[PDB]
């Protein structure tokens, strides 16, 4: 039932630039939102949890925020190692609407 | 109707199981440990409560 | 400490029942959500379902219901593909939620399933 609409599909940013990734929830999820980073051949890595908390071992440049239905992943000072694909995860397994991933955002660094 | 009715029953059964996984501590003698155990117990109860409140709200509209 | 290892990934003909296993080790917690996530080659992550480990509480994505069965064992969580199709070609990962807050902190390296006729 829950659909997470993730925009944009792809982003190209030079080193030191700011990256904004958005996820729109089809239902009210509150703080039930997390952000993940995936590089080719590797499983995803947790970046943000409870919509706005920085996960342990994640650079300070990764910022999460949310207001109602809209959620944002900001990477302030993009580094070459930040070239990856990004995903949001909304909801809860036992919620009426279940849990769901966004379509993902492929980040390329200039 | 029936899918949502089953889910809600499955969700409440899960909520009850979460409360049952947090039994109250049994020493009743302090011992700084009994104080630390109760603080730990309370945090977990507040957490199960908010999860339950949130899960249930998804079924209420 | 906490570790997840998935196995069972094979090449299967469509309709051949297949079971994948998530070996669960080093978890201090008794009960927690053990989730199944899939990724078709060159595609995005998709939630399949989860089981809350202490119980028998199984939860499935709208599309996953009937086609997938998550089962809990003492030291494992399995994902059975009842009747796979070409659309089920993916790497299957297991991911554990260590807080009960909904987010995935620990992931397995994945197991590849290929479904071809």
């Amino acid at each position: 039932e829950l659909v997470m609409t993730q925009t944009p599909s792809s982003v190209s940013e030079p080193v030191g630039g700011t990256v904004t990734i958005k996820c729109q929830a089809s239902q009210s999820i509150s703080s039930w939102l997390s952000w993940y980073q995936q590089k080719p051949g590797q499983p995803p890595k947790l970046l943000i949890y409870d919509a706005s908390n920085l996960a342990s071992g994640v650079p300070s440049r990764f910022m999460g925020s949310g207001s109602g239905t809209e959620y944002t992943l900001t990477i302030s000072g993009v580094q070459r190692e930040d070239a990856a694909t990004y995903y949001c995860l909304g909801g809860y397994p036992a919620a009426s609407y279940r849990t769901a991933f966004g379509g993902g955002t492929e980040l390329e660094i200039i | 109707s029936g899918d949502s009715d089953e889910d809600l029953l499955k969700a409440v059964r899960l909520i009850k199981f979460l409360y049952q996984s947090n039994p109250p501590p049994n020493p009743e003698g302090t011992r700084q440990a009994r104080r630390n155990r109760r603080r730990r117990w309370r945090e977990r109860q507040r957490q199960i409560h908010s999860i339950s409140e949130r899960i249930l709200s998804t079924y209420l509209g | 400490q906490e570790q997840l290892v998935e196995s069972g990934g094979r090449l299967v003909t469509p309709g051949t029942a297949l079971t994948l296993t998530c070996k669960v080790s080093g978890f201090s917690l008794s009960g927690f959500w053990l989730n199944w996530v899939r990724q078709a080659p060159g595609k995005g992550l998709e939630w399949v379902g989860a089981i809350y480990r202490g119980s028998g509480s199984e939860w499935y994505a709208s599309w996953a219901k009937g086609r997938f069965t998550i089962s809990d064992t003492s030291t494992t969580v399995t994902l059975k593909l009842t009747s796979p199709t070409t659309e089920d070609t993916a790497t299957y990962f297991c991911a554990a939620d260590t807080t009960d807050n909904g987010y995935f902190t620990i992931w397995g390296p994945g197991t590849l399933v290929t479904v071809s006729s």
